[PDB]
C-alpha cells in the first residue's frame, strides 16, 4: 500500500508530503499542530492548509467533529460548511459537514454534481462518533462513490452520470460556509490513494491508524497523568461511579439524560460522577503502575483494594491517601483488546494477580458497587477479547467540543 | 478519619 499521491504528516513541527511526489504544503498561522499528527481548523481568516498537486482514487482521513451547542440546533441542523476543497476550471470534489452529517460531492466540467453522506445519530445514550475520533475512508471508480467508517461500508451512489472531474486541482483545509465563530474541526493522517481501496485495504489501514505507542481517553486523545477524568463503563455504559454519602464506598447510578423539550436530540451526561486522577513525559502507557485518585469536597482520596480478599468480588475501600498494610494501592493500568479501542483495564498487583477493577452486583435486595473481582482475570484471556466486559474501563476529561 | 472509613467500609463488606 504504498499507492499513496499525498500523505500529510507532521515532521519538524509542520505538516508535510511523505509521499515521495513532494507536494507543496503551506500551513498559515491559525492552524494548531501537535506532534500526534493533530491539526485544528478554526473560523479565524488564517485556519487554512494549500496543497499544490504535481477516474479511480480514494481519500482517507481520521476527524473529531464537536458536539452540537443545545441551544443552537436548528443553524447545526441546517447550515453546510466545506473543510476540504479541491476545484480546478469549477470542476473537482469537496468534503463538507452539515450537522451530525459528513458529505462527500463530485462536479464535473458541466458543472453536473452527485453527493454521498454519512449520518451519525444524535439521539443515542453514548454515541461512538461525536466528539471522539474516527476514521473516514472514501473510494471512487468509474461506477461508484461510496464512504467507509471505521473500516465498514456505510453509503454507496452510482456515479455514471458524471462527466470527466479534473481532480488535480489545488487542495484547501479551510472552514467555508454559515459557521459560529466558535466553530472548528479536528483531522489527522490526511492522504490520497491512486486506486480504489477494497474493504481489505482499509481495514488494514484502520487497524494500522488506530494503533499507538500510549493509552488514549474517551475522545481517542493520549491519557496523562495529573489530569481530571470522569471514569466511563464499556459493559455498563449508562452507569457511573459515585462516593457513597458520608462512608468509604463506590455505589454505581444510572446517567441522567438530557432534560429540555427539544425532540431532535437525545444523550446520557458524561460530566457526573467522582473526577478521577490518575498518579504514578504525562503520558500513560501500557504496563505503567499507578495510583488511581480521586477529589472528594477538596481533599484528593484513593481507590484500595482489600488484601484479605477470599471471595471472587469485593468492593473498593475510597479513603484519604494513607500507607495501610491492610490495603493494595498500586495498579498496573492494561490493554489486552488486540482491536481498536479506547478502553483500558485496572490490575491490582502485590508479581502475582490479586483481581481486575469491574462493577458487580453485591446483595444487602441487590445494589451494583465500584469492586475488584478474581472473575475477570480468566476472561481476559479468552478470545476473541470482549469489549463489552465490566473489567473495560475510559477516562472522560472536560472538552470544547462537549458542553452539556 | 482513615480507622473511621475503614469501619464503614467492614461495615458495608458484612
Amino acid at each position: 500500500l504504498n499507492n499513496i499521491i499525498l500523505n500529510l504528516r507532521y515532521r519538524d513541527n509542520n505538516l508535510i508530503d511523505l509521499s515521495g511526489y513532494g507536494a507543496n504544503v503551506e500551513v498559515y498561522d491559525g492552524v494548531e499542530l501537535n506532534d500526534k499528527n493533530q491539526f485544528k481548523l478554526t473560523s479565524s481568516t488564517n485556519s487554512e492548509i494549500r496543497v499544490t498537486q504535481n477516474l479511480d482514487f480514494s481519500v482517507s482521513f481520521w476527524i473529531r467533529i464537536p458536539k452540537y451547542k443545545n441551544d443552537g440546533i436548528q443553524n447545526y441542523i441546517h447550515n453546510e460548511y466545506t473543510i476540504i476543497n479541491c476545484i480546478k476550471n469549477n470542476s473537482g470534489w469537496k468534503i463538507s459537514i452539515r450537522g451530525n452529517r459528513i458529505i462527500w460531492t463530485l462536479t464535473d466540467i458541466n458543472g453536473k454534481t452527485k453527493s454521498v453522506f454519512f449520518e451519525y445519530s444524535i439521539r443515542e445514550d453514548i454515541s461512538d462518533y461525536i466528539n471522539r475520533w474516527f476514521f473516514v475512508t472514501i473510494t471512487n471508480n468509474s461506477d461508484n462513490a461510496k464512504i467507509y467508517i471505521n473500516g465498514k461500508l456505510e453509503s454507496n451512489i452510482d456515479i455514471k452520470d458524471i462527466g470527466e472531474v479534473i481532480a488535480n486541482g489545488e487542495i484547501i483545509f479551510k472552514l467555508d460556509g454559515d459557521i459560529d465563530r466558535t466553530q472548528f474541526i479536528w483531522m489527522k493522517y490526511f492522504s490520497i490513494f491512486n486506486t480504489e481501496l477494497s474493504q481489505s485495504n482499509i481495514k488494514e489501514i484502520y487497524k494500522i491508524q488506530s494503533y499507538s505507542e500510549y493509552l488514549k481517553d474517551f475522545w481517542g486523545n493520549p491519557l496523562m497523568y495529573n489530569k481530571e477524568y470522569y471514569m466511563f463503563n464499556a459493559g455498563n455504559k449508562n452507569s457511573y461511579i459515585k462516593l457513597k454519602k458520608d462512608s468509604s464506598v463506590g455505589e454505581i447510578l444510572t446517567r441522567s439524560k438530557y432534560n429540555q423539550n427539544s425532540n431532535y436530540i437525545n444523550y446520557r451526561n458524561l460530566y457526573i460522577g467522582e473526577k478521577f486522577i490518575i498518579r504514578r513525559d504525562d503520558i500513560v502507557r501500557k504496563e505503567d503502575y499507578i495510583y488511581l485518585d480521586f477529589f472528594n469536597s477538596n481533599r484528593e482520596w484513593r481507590v484500595y483494594a482489600y488484601k484479605d480478599f477470599k471471595e471472587e468480588e469485593k468492593k473498593l475501600f475510597l479513603a484519604n491517601i494513607y500507607d495501610s498494610n491492610e490495603f493494595y494501592k498500586t495498579i498496573q493500568i492494561k490493554e489486552y483488546d488486540e482491536q481498536p479501542t479506547y478502553s483500558c483495564q485496572l490490575l491490582f498487583k502485590k508479581t502475582d494477580e490479586i483481581g481486575l477493577i469491574g462493577i458487580h452486583r453485591f446483595y444487602e435486595d441487590y445494589k451494583n458497587y465500584f469492586c475488584i473481582s478474581k472473575w475477570y482475570l480468566k476472561e481476559v484471556k479468552r478470545k476473541p477479547y470482549n469489549p463489552n466486559l465490566g473489567c473495560n474501563w475510559q477516562f472522560i476529561p472536560k472538552d470544547e467540543g462537549w458542553i452539556e | 478519619a482513615f480507622s473511621k472509613l475503614k469501619e464503614k467500609f467492614m461495615n458495608e463488606l458484612h
